[PDB]
């Protein structure tokens, strides 16, 4: 069998009552098996709970999210995994277990991956999920402080906390913040502009601006490889 | 009868429901392929290729493919452990320079005008803000092209205020297998990087001044593209600024 209770099956559970308890939070879980750790942020609304298995967080997500509890209509998701962060800048011949073990000087690794792009070629960037948040911020803090490197060339990774974005329930029309201003620029529909307008000159000079931001990153690109080759090259006639 | 565990609002058979299914033993019957997913509800594409060991499966609803997935994944077939991934979305673009103002069902609305969309989501932050970012799924590739190839030519605005989206083929990535150490090759070059573990370069070595001057270089790439994302704010004040200043005089020419 899979590892049971890993943050695979840990669920999120939104706009709780003030008056929740972890007892509470049991019994609304108690249909899908047995619960691991359950844990409250007080006056915060929200809490969360370890389901034993990946099938059992996927029923009780999809059964359990929006269900009235005390006047409040609860949100229950899949947590966002906090222990985790982004490592860039890898070397090469960096596998999934390497960085498994050099991350693991830091505290308890629950997994580690090196990213790979859409033709299996390494990206530069990997993901480093630990199984506790204090592991994480000393791995961040020593990675900052220090210069830490994975393999015989002297260049550090970059450590960075992994950006947590809902691109999984995004921005809901009930959610948006209704004003003057959100029904003045409802007023027009998705449109293209056309051809001769004042909107289509705006629009126009609009994707310049993005063209201009794309061309002006692309030359940093250009000076950053530039100085790299440099200092490759000065280090490797100083050894 | 199964449940088909859909979500509120979620469209039936979609490419997210759709699972790729390798490892499979070359005596695989397309009955014993639909077999093995049996628990997880009617499909609605199947599709095994016997010779080459591998299957695609469309379940009715994510959950129900997350769940075959997590059940069915390594499970041991004829002495070989099944692989089971989603299979790649063939037509999802990333959307970018979203207003505010844009809601997933706005974002759906407007990308729905280029064929049947699958799903649109516009990107939010931990705080809950929009990050001006968002996707767009379609059935089937054409209408992914067609978005495309009509949001680069023209300038295609969901709002008010002519803030045209940007539209570019979704970036994909495996951050599932990536680079696992046994199909890595024991090559010199291997073994020269790997020679020296893990570890913090130590002060007074050579180690250590030259990844000083690497942290040196990290920090100047952050410093000139911070430079960059400032010539770029000050330019947009300034196309805002005209713009305002050339609405007033379209406005005034008119009767």
């Amino acid at each position: 069998g899979e590892k049971t209770f890993t943050q695979r099956s840990r669920l999120f559970v939104g706009n709780l009552p003030p008056d929740i308890t972890e007892e509470e939070m049991r019994k609304l879980f108690e249909k899908y098996g047995k619960a691991g750790e359950v844990f409250i942020h007080k006056d915060k609304g929200f809490g969360f709970i370890r389901l034993e298995t990946r099938t059992l967080a996927e029923i009780a997500k999809v059964e359990l999210d929006n269900m009235p509890l005390r006047g409040k209509q609860l949100r229950v998701r899949f947590a966002c995994h906090s222990a985790s962060l982004t490592v860039r800048n890898l070397p090469q011949y960096v596998s999934n277990e390497l960085l498994e073990e050099a991350f693991s000087v830091f505290g308890q690794v629950e997994r580690a991956v090196v990213i790979v792009d859409d033709r299996g070629r390494p990206s530069g960037k990997g993901i480093v999920e630990f199984s506790g948040k204090p592991a994480a911020r000393k791995a961040l803090d020593r990675c900052s402080e220090g210069s830490f490197l994975l393999t015989t060339f002297p260049r550090p990774v970059t450590v960075e906390p992994m950006d947590q974005l809902d691109d999984e329930e995004g921005l809901p029309e009930k959610l948006v913040i209704k004003n003057q201003q959100f029904h003045k620029e409802r007023e027009q529909p998705p449109r293209f502009a056309q051809p001769g307008s004042f909107e289509y000159e705006y629009a126009m000079r609009w994707k310049a601006l993005i063209e201009m931001e794309k061309q002006q990153q692309d030359q940093v690109d250009r000076n950053i490889k530039e100085a790299r080759e440099k200092l490759e090259m000065e280090m490797e006639a100083a050894r | 009868d199964i449940k088909s565990f859909l979500k509120p609002g979620e469209k039936t058979y979609t490419q997210r429901c759709r699972l790729f299914v390798g490892n499979l033993p070359t005596d695989i019957t397309e009955e014993d392929f639909k077999r093995l997913f049996e628990r997880y509800g009617e499909p609605s594409e199947v599709f095994i290729n016997r010779d080459r060991g591998f299957g695609f499966i469309r379940l009715e609803s994510r959950t129900l493919a997350e769940i075959a997935k997590a059940e069915l994944d390594g499970t041991i077939l004829k002495s070989r452990p099944l692989r089971i991934r989603f299979a790649t979305h063939g037509a999802a673009l990333t959307v970018k320079n979203l207003s505010p103002v844009v809601s997933n069902e706005l974002l759906e609305q407007a990308f729905s005008q280029f064929g049947p969309v699958e799903k649109a989501v516009v990107v939010v932050d931990d705080r809950g803000r929009a990050t001006g970012k968002g996707f767009v799924e379609f059935a089937a590739k054409p209408p992914a092209r067609k978005a495309l190839e009509r949001c680069g030519d023209g300038a295609f605005l969901l709002t008010t205020t002519p803030r045209p989206v940007i539209v570019e083929p979704m970036e994909q990535f495996d951050d599932e297998d990536g680079l696992p150490e046994k199909l890595m090759q024991k090559t010199q070059q291997y073994h020269k990087e790997r020679e020296q573990p893990p570890r913090f370069a130590q002060p007074g070595t050579f180690e250590f001044e030259y990844a000083s001057r690497w942290k040196a270089l990290d920090e100047m790439e952050k410093q000139q593209r911070e430079q960059v994302d400032r010539n770029i704010r000050e330019a947009k004040e300034k196309l805002e600024a005209e713009m305002e200043a050339a609405r007033h005089e379209h406005q005034l020419m008119l009767m």
